[PDB]
């Protein structure tokens, strides 16, 4: 059992802190742009991707093979507008934006 | 960006051509202790 | 060839002189080679110190 | 194996040479590589060997480690009396393997172990 | 013992070095590629003795980390010096062990009784990887906060305890002041466990000695230690020297990455995160898998066909000299790690996948073909015997 | 600050010039092509306002 | 027919002929340069200072 | 004994002028 | 550990009797012969595999960019 | 092949070589450029006077 | 070796940990006395421990050092337990070494054939008192302020070279940024000193073996460490562990200074600079003389009478037990280190002042009477015969 | 014998998980 506390005692501090635990959830506003371009703003440590795709992105875009993804989904769930895509801009693959 | 190098340069004029100095007596003074060896003549017995 | 047994003739059948060869002879040849890097380096570059600025003295 | 016999095929009777010739220049035969220290085995087989036949062996390495200290080889008049592939051990180390596949059959301890370093 | 005294030398409070620094019996033939082994020793204890020296103006912390290497650059008297011998001085303790190991591949200096030597230098390989890599963190420019990123997030596609390893080892949701300042704590002292590694290191070769350019049993021709190869190590010594002052007062930028004058911003990502040299071709293979939990699932069997070479057995002779066609297959893996090293430093497109593919399978063919001439070279006394 | 630098700017941030030869590659034959290398467009290519 | 190192042991000639590969010698009846193998071992002392 | 006195002072008479030759410097001479 | 029993006679001269230094400059054309005609096979492995992936992808790169101009 | 921009040549640089200094008088002349051009949107920072 | 293999043990792969950890002979009548070796090995591996974590969240700045160590205490994870193990393990640290040199006093075991023991000894505990004070400074209180002013300052009273000595070592005119960073960096670095030290100090005992409390040769009965001296080493390390626990969990701050509480201020003098107790004893010698010169000249021959103890002889006895005079002075001395421990902490004023240089006389008079029973002892056999 | 000595080394494996789940839960897999 004293094996036991130390080992633990030594590992969980070094986890995550009581002030970094703190700046985890908030709330903050963006600008607006025009149809296909980029900016970005930021929330906690990292950034908000952006795109307001045009007309001709309505195809190239969704009509391909749902076969062929890596995860299948539809478009139409991750969007919540049918031309609008905003959602936090880090890359699922290894946290670099891209 | 680089306000070192006038005092860089001198530096390295100084210690590359000290070093080849030194480089000199090193080779001199390992071919003077290893001449014994090298030039040593040995009788065996074996022929094949 | 008369040289090379006079000058051991001298100084190292001794080893504290010997210690004194090594490093006062480390001297006068680090100042017989800083000085000679310190005279090619004012012979290539004539006309680029900072003594030889035209308008030194006058800013105002 | 068919891919290993010289008298057969024709790219094994050039590497054959090629260590053949290698060999010549230091004076040693291929069983002078068998390193005691690699296989304890082999220091078995070089136990139950008449005393003339060990000191001749010792004799070629100590003459082929003065030759590639010295970046030298053997003068050609030497070279042509040299006998690679003559051999002296193979048949004493395959009799000590043979004994110890029957000890372990059998039951019984092995006769030497290896060091743990 | 004896009744009285003789050489001090012989005494207890000098056996230690004296039977195995001085006395030591070595064999006659040695090359000058047993030189690197003394020489790797020296380019540890300048980094230790320049690291030292260098933490003594240093800050962790992301407000104040670029800022302390600018000043020592400029405002301490010859700080420059200790900084270019400490960052060029890495590249040189990686040139140095990269030879020693090439020596031991080719001489098999792997084989029995010496498997305790390279096991114990596999671990001495993988501690300092982790080494330079937690210390390139440290100036906190543009190429130590995006390759930090980079890697850390690698560990994220091990199956489901593995999205709490990378919030563990980072200390947060991302690279920050948490994992700054606990990359500095973890980078004073894995040097000195890289110094008593290298101890232990050392007294296993001293219990069977050291190999020679023939392969062969050597006791019958051996001299010591002193004079005669210190005074050929030092021939080494020098000649490095000089070497090492080209990448000091000439050249001191030449083998970096001008991304790392730029102080770190997390809102952009540069063009092209490309790593130090020395680590260009296990970034290849990293790259070369299309999936990522197989990537890291590369890099462990490269540690694990290195540790898994001195224990084929059936090799009785051990030099590449007397082997034709092993020694056709050396020259063939050394034009392979040059190859993978070039890839490591390119775009990932057309034509580079498929370059970059095939080296990683010729890559883990040389641990798959050493074995079977294990086999096929034990019936070579029984053919071709005269 | 630097998000009072983006605003006088048009949003692009004029970076800091202490290190900006060290900082691009071939960094003193860059900063000497760039300023005195503002030409006309190929035929083509519309560049922004 | 004697072995030779047997031959050598009873055979004791003035006549010694060394290997001449890497060094050449100095002819019987030369002074020895021990006076110019330490001058050149001090230049070097020099440096290492 | 009295070689070992003098020969204790010969290197001690170093130290006080190899100690005079590494910080103060008079160097044309 | 350390003992092998043996037979040999050896002779050997002194250091200062023989020359140290002109041992170098000696037979260089015969010496330079001699390494690059027994490692030419050794070279040709290394060297090879090298200029020829280097010649493939200069000849890729000098297609793809013709093919994109208009 | 306009993502990386055109390559620059390379110039004969006063400080360029193994025993060459800088121009100290070209060094005067471009701290004068630089107050009152550059010096209106950029920094420097790490330059004290 | 043998022909066929044995027990692992004795394996080469661990024979260097066979013959001098479980197999190596020892004396058999060793008291709860030697216990305190192996003691002190766990304080130096707890405190090496205990720091790589605490450096994980410490920040070397005058503007952020104060802050970064009230952040442990606050916001991380058991942050707590990692500082007062920290805290309260130097003076675990100190109390097990003083009991263990007080037992090289007693039965004199610094004596022939074991002088290189006791002069690795007194290096290791130079090593220990430069570790304990540079560190004392990373809090940055007005403790750690005016305690590295008062200390620092003190070298300023050698000769001509002095006040460059003292520039030097500061990194400026005062104490300030650049000698907090200097300290920090050898505050990493002089505990793996310490180690290598310690293993060195080791390989010297086990050349001759222990002493014995009766000084004896003991050759003739003697039995193995494992499992001996293992388990009643236990027994020790168990009772430690208690006597460690409440000074973490119930009376954290008793061995400390309020004022470290503070942060500092180089405006302001605290009224009463005092240090911490296992620095109390050579604080009032260094105070006790009223010349600062001669006070510099006073610490320096409290290490030379110390590592000059085992090279006076003529002294056949070794134990206290079998000597009743020599016996006495050593409660008389023990009595002397405590008096001056309390003086180290009172004002410097009268009475303080006549009863803090007596006792630096007396603790100076050890070390010169004892040779003297080294010449009037050797005539007892032929007296009492 | 041959077999129990694998049919008890087989245990050392499981007095292990009891012993690999006793301090640290590993509980996401
Ligand atoms: C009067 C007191 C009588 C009690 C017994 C003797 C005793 O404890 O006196 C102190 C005793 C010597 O005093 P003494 O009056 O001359 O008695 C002679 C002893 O018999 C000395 O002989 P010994 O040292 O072989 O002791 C025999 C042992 C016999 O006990 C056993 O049978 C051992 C089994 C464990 C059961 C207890 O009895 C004990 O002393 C009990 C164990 C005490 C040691 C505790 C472990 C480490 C001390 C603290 C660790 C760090 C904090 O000191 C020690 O034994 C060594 C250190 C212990 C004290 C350190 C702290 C106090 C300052
Ligand atoms: C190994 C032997 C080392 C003994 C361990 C001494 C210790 O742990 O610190 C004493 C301990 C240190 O407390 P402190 O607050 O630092 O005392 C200095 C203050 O400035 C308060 O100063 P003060 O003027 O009130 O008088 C100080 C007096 C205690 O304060 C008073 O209450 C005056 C009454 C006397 O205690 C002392 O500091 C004199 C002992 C000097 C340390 C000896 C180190 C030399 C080792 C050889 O003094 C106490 O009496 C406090 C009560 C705790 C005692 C139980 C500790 C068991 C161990
Ligand atoms: C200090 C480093 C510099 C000096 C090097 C030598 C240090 C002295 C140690 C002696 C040695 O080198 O070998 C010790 C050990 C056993 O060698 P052994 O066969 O018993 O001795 C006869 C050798 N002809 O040979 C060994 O195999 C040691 C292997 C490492 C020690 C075991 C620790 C690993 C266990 C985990
Ligand atoms: C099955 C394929 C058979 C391969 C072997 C066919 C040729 C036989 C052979 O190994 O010949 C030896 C050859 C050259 O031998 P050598 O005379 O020593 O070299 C001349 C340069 N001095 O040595 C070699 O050239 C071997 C080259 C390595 C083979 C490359 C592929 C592995
Ligand atoms: C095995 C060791 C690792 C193999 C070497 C891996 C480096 C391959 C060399 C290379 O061409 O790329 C490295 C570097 C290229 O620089 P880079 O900024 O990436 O520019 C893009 C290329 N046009 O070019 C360089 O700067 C060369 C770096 C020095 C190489 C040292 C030699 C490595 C082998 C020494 C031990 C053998
Ligand atoms: C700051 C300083 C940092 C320094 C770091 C170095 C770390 C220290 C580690 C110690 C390294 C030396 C290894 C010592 C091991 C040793 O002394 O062996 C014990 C020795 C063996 O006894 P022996 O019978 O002679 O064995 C010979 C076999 N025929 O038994 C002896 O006789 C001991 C001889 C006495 C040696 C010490 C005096
Ligand atoms: C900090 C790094 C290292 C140090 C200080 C070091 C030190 C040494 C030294 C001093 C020798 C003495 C003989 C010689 O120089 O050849 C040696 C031999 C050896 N080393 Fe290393 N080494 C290091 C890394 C490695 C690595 C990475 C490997 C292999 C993966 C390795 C494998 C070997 C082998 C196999 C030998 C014996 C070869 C022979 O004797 O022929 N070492 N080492
Ligand atoms: C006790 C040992 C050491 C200490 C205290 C130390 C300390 C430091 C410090 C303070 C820095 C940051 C300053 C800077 O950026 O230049 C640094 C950087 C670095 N360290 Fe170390 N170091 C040690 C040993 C080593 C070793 C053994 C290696 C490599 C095997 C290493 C590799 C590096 C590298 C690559 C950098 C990056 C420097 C740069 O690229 O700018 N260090 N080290
Ligand atoms: C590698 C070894 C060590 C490291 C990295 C280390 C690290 C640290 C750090 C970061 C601090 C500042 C945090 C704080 O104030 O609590 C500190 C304080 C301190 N250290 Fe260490 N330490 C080490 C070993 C030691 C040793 C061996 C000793 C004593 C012999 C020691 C004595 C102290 C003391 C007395 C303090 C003052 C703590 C206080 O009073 O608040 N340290 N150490
Ligand atoms: C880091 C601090 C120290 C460590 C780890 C250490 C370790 C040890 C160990 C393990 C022993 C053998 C066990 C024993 O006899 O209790 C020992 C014995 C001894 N130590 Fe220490 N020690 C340290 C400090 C000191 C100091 C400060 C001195 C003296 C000034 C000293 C002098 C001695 C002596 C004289 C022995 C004699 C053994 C005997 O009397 O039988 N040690 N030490
Ligand atoms: C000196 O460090 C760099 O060059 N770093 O690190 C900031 C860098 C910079 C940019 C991109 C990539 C890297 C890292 O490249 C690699 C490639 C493989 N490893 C690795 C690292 C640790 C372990 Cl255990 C195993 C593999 N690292
Ligand atoms: C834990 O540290 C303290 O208690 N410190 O230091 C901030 C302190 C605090 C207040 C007052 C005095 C001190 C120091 O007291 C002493 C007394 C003697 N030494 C000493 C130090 C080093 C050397 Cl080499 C030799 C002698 N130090
Ligand atoms: S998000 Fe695509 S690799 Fe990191």
């Amino acid at each position: 059992s004293l094996v036991r506390l130390l080992i633990l005692k030594f590992v969980l501090s070094m986890s995550a802190s009581k002030d970094v635990l703190a700046l985890a959830s908030l709330e903050v506003d963006l600008s607006s742009i025009e149809p296909g371009t980029t900016v970005t703003v930021k929330w906690r440590g990292k950034p908000v991707f952006i795109r307001r795709r045009t007309e001709d992105d309505i195809k190239l875009a969704n009509s391909v093979d749902v076969g062929s993804l890596r995860d299948p989904q539809q478009d139409a769930e991750r969007v919540k507008n049918p031309e609008w895509l905003i959602v936090i801009g880090v890359c699922t693959h290894l946290g670099c934006i891209p | 960006a680089e306000p070192e190098m006038e005092e860089r340069k001198l530096m390295g004029f100084k210690w590359i051509f000290v070093l080849t100095l030194a480089l000199l007596q090193a080779g001199y003074y390992r071919r003077l202790r290893w001449s014994v060896l090298k030039s040593r003549k040995l009788v065996l017995d074996v022929v094949n | 060839g008369g040289i090379f047994e006079a000058l051991y003739k001298v100084l190292m059948r001794r080893n504290s002189v010997y210690v004194t060869f090594v490093i006062a002879g480390a001297f006068v040849g680090e100042r017989a080679v800083d000085y000679g890097v310190h005279k090619l380096w004012e012979h290539n570059n004539v006309g680029k110190r900072y003594e030889d600025i035209s308008v030194l003295g006058q800013r105002q | 194996q068919s891919f290993i016999d010289p008298k057969k095929n024709w790219f094994a009777a050039q590497h054959m040479k090629a260590i053949s010739k290698r060999l010549r220049r230091f004076g040693l035969r291929y069983d002078d590589l068998y390193d005691p220290y690699y296989d304890l085995d082999v220091k078995e087989a070089l136990n139950r060997l008449p005393k003339e036949v060990v000191d001749a062996r010792h004799q070629r390495l100590k003459r082929a480690m003065d030759l590639s200290m010295k970046h030298e080889y053997l003068p050609e008049d030497l070279q042509a009396m040299q006998t690679p592939f003559r051999g002296y051990l193979q048949e004493m180390l395959a009799l000590v393997k043979r004994e110890k596949a029957e000890r372990e059959s059998l039951g019984g301890l092995p006769l030497y172990q290896r060091t743990i370093p | 013992m004896r009744n009285q005294r003789f050489s001090l030398l012989k005494q207890p409070i000098s056996s230690t070095l004296n039977q195995h620094l001085i006395d030591y019996p070595t064999p006659s033939n040695l090359s000058y590629w047993w030189g690197f082994g003394s020489l790797a020793g020296i380019c540890l204890v300048i980094q230790i003795v320049t690291g030292v020296f260098l933490a003594m103006h240093y800050t962790p912390h992301v407000d104040l980390a670029f800022n302390s290497v600018e000043h020592v650059m400029r405002d301490v008297e010859g700080g420059w010096l200790l900084r270019y011998m400490h960052a060029n001085g890495a590249s040189m303790f990686l040139i140095v062990v990269h030879l020693h190991i090439f020596r031991g591949l080719y001489h098999a200096s792997y084989s029995s009784p010496r498997e305790f030597v390279r096991c114990l230098g596999v671990v001495i390989f993988l501690l300092m990887i982790v080494t330079a890599f937690t210390g390139y963190v440290p100036p906190w420019g543009q190429m130590s906060f995006w390759g930090a990123t980079v890697i850390t997030s690698l560990a994220s596609a091990i199956p489901v305890v593995g999205d709490t390893i990378v919030t563990w080892l980072w200390g947060g949701f991302s690279v920050d002041n948490a994992t700054l300042n606990r990359f500095f704590s973890l980078h004073h002292l894995l040097p000195f466990i890289l110094v008593g590694a290298s101890l232990l290191h050392l007294a296993a070769l001293h219990q069977y000695g050291s190999n020679n350019p023939l392969g062969v049993h050597s006791e019958m021709d051996q001299i010591s230690f002193y004079p005669y190869f210190y005074v050929k190590d030092l021939v080494g010594w020098v000649a490095f020297a000089i070497f090492f002052s080209i990448w000091i007062f000439y050249a001191p930028n030449v083998l970096g990455h001008p991304d790392n004058y730029i102080p770190a911003n997390p809102m952009p990502t540069p063009p092209h995160i490309v790593p130090e040299w020395y680590f260009l071709p296990i970034h290849a293979i990293l790259r070369s898998i299309p999936d990522k939990s197989g990537g890291v699932a590369a890099i462990a069997p490269v540690f694990i066909c290195l540790l898994a070479l001195p224990f084929f057995k059936s090799m009785y002779v051990r030099s590449s000299s007397f082997r034709p066609i092993h020694q056709g297959i050396f020259w063939l893996l050394l034009a392979d790690r040059l190859l993978l090293g070039w890839i490591g430093c390119q775009p990932v497109e057309a034509p580079f996948v498929t370059i970059g593919q095939i080296p990683p399978l010729v890559f883990f063919l040389f641990f798959a073909i050493t074995p079977i001439p294990g086999r096929v070279g034990r019936g070579i006394p029984n053919s071709y015997t005269d | 600050n630097e998000a009072a630098a983006r605003f006088a700017n048009g949003g692009a941030y004029p970076p800091d010039l202490s290190l900006i030869t060290k900082a691009p590659h071939n960094g003193q034959n860059y900063v000497f092509a760039l300023l005195t290398g503002y030409r006309d467009p190929p035929a083509g290519v519309s560049i922004r306002e | 027919e004697i072995p030779a190192t047997v031959a050598a042991v009873k055979n004791p000639s003035s006549k010694i002929v060394y290997d001449e590969h890497n060094h050449e010698r100095y002819p019987p009846g030369d002074p020895s340069k021990r006076a110019f193998a330490y001058f050149v071992l001090t230049g070097g002392r020099f440096v290492y200072a | 004994i009295q070689p070992t006195d003098v020969k204790a002072a010969a290197m001690w008479g170093v130290a006080a002028a190899t100690g005079g030759l590494y910080l103060i410097q008079p160097w044309g001479w | 550990k350390g003992f092998v029993p043996m037979k040999a006679v050896t002779y050997g001269l002194s250091p200062f009797q023989q020359k140290i230094m002109p041992g170098l400059w000696k037979d260089l054309p015969t010496k330079i012969h001699h390494k690059v005609s027994e490692n030419w096979i050794s070279a040709t492995l290394l060297l090879g595999p090298l200029v020829g992936v280097y010649s493939y992808v200069q000849n890729y790169q000098e297609k793809e960019k013709l093919s994109h101009r208009y | 092949e306009a993502e990386h921009g055109l390559a620059c040549p390379s110039y004969p640089w006063p400080h360029q070589g193994i025993l060459s200094s800088y121009d100290h008088a070209s060094i005067r002349r471009g701290h004068q450029v630089y107050t009152q051009v550059c010096a209106s949107c950029h920094s420097m920072s790490l330059i004290s006077y």
